[PDB]
């Protein structure tokens, strides 16, 4: 069926309303809360019944073709993907989801760089890792510079799901080089640009300093 | 308490048949109104209902998939089985089984979910390398260290620190498939600078898909130079 909004960023204390519209009339609706990569948790059954162990903060309403989920005053631990489920009539279907992000104040990332281990180098490859820890907003630009030369196409990033306590993110950028190419250069630098930074932070090391 | 647990192979090849088993406890599928359903979720996609079976053996199936699905139970063994035929890459997903109580509520209790990847590539266990602390000395507040878990297939891998004793400040990044066709990820943890050189830090990596476990000690590096 149709769920909206697909995504939403809202501040703590905000009131949030999620909607599921079915083309077919529906008897009752169920709502689930799913924390990233974790199993869904039943929040509401029979359209408006709060399930056991669910904050009165959440409530469900609706009839006919439109049903809603409401969180009266959002909070950090409400970060999750919400889903409505229609099991009252055929075909049984889930909504497409509403991923809820929690807004918080800007927090600058703590940046760290890690040189490849001697052990990995032995295997013929060099991975250089840059960590940006506990920041917000999620947008951040990390550029790798080898001997001051800007790298392109040889690194991958991975971002953490929003923290359920501090509403922050962590990111890793990983640069992969052949042992051959890695030993062809001296300084490896990770330059980080972020809203909470008045000026880009750079973490680096010289191949062989340790 | 009521518990459900899904199990099956972590990797299946295109066109093959997948057999998933849901083993439960805390309840009986013979109890009037009891039901066990299957739900799946492709990486980055929404939940999709697959099928369910009632205490009286009534079976229900997703129409889009009915042709490929077979659900059955063995109350004697406290398990429900779902067999999905002709597996396609698009069937790569996390599969969950959940308990329902007819006329009362759907999926009030779910299993943890089991990851299934449909691929022609073979299973490969990970290699683990230290992300040594750039620190070394005490007075410095906080230091970050971690473990690089690379070149394994398929998902997933789990990472713990000091056999579960270290959990605060741990961040295990989502795996990312490299161009090599193998996954890689890092798990980092921030600790007291003062603890470097004194506290032992070990990442425990488990790759169930290949039955491989690797513990890797992470310590400050001994520099090569004129000492």
């Amino acid at each position: 069926m149709t769920q909206s909004p697909s995504t939403l960023s809202a501040s703590v204390g905000d009131r949030v309303t999620i909607t599921c519209k079915c083309q077919l009339s529906v008897g009752y609706m169920h709502w689930y809360q799913q924390k990233p990569g974790k199993a869904p948790k039943l929040l509401i059954y029979d359209t408006s019944k709060l399930a056991s162990g669910v904050p009165s903060r959440f409530s469900g309403s609706g009839s006919g073709t439109a049903f809603t989920l409401t969180i009266s005053s959002l909070q950090p631990d409400d970060f999750a993907t919400y889903y409505c489920f229609q099991g009252s009539g055929y075909p049984f279907t889930f909504g497409g989801g509403t991923k809820l992000e929690i807004k918080r104040t800007v927090a600058a990332p703590s940046v760290f760089i890690f040189p490849p281990s001697d052990e990995q180098l032995k295997s013929g490859t060099a991975s250089v890792v840059c960590l940006l820890n506990n920041f917000y907003p999620r947008e951040a630009k990390v550029q790798w510079k080898v001997d001051n030369a800007l790298q392109s196409g040889n690194s991958q990033e991975s971002v953490t799901e929003q923290d359920s306590k501090d509403s922050t993110y962590s990111l890793s950028s990983t640069l992969t080089l052949s042992k051959a190419d890695y030993e062809k250069h001296k300084v490896y630098a990770c330059e980080v640009t972020h809203q909470g930074l008045s000026s880009p932070v750079t973490k680096s090391f010289n191949r062989g300093e340790c | 308490q009521v518990t459900l647990r899904e199990s099956g192979p972590a990797l299946v090849k295109p066109t093959q048949t997948l057999t998933l088993t849901c083993t439960f406890s805390g309840f009986s599928l013979s109890t009037s109104g009891m039901s066990v359903g299957w739900i799946r979720q492709p990486p980055g996609k929404a939940l999709e209902w697959l099928a369910d079976i009632w205490w009286d053996d009534k079976k229900d199936y997703n129409p889009s998939l009915k042709s490929r699905l077979t659900i059955s139970k063995d109350t004697s063994a406290n398990q429900v089985v779902l067999k999905v035929t002709n597996m396609d890459p698009a069937d790569t997903a996390t599969y969950y089984c959940a308990r329902s109580m007819i006329t009362n509520w759907y999926f009030d209790v779910w299993g943890a979910g089991t990851t299934v990847t449909v691929s022609s590539a073979s299973t490969k266990g990970p290699s683990v390398f230290p992300l040594a602390p750039s620190s070394a000395a005490a007075a410095g507040g906080t230091a970050a260290l971690g473990c690089l878990v690379k070149d394994y297939f398929p998902e997933p891998v789990t990472v713990s620190w000091n056999s579960g004793a270290l959990t605060s400040g741990v961040h295990t990044f989502p795996a990312v498939l490299q161009s090599s066709g193998l996954y890689s990820l890092s798990s980092v943890v921030t600790v007291p600078s003062s603890s470097l050189g004194t506290q032992t830090y070990i990442c425990n990596v488990n790759h169930k898909p290949s039955n491989t476990k690797v513990d890797k000690r992470v310590e400050p590096k001994s520099c090569d130079k004129t000492h």
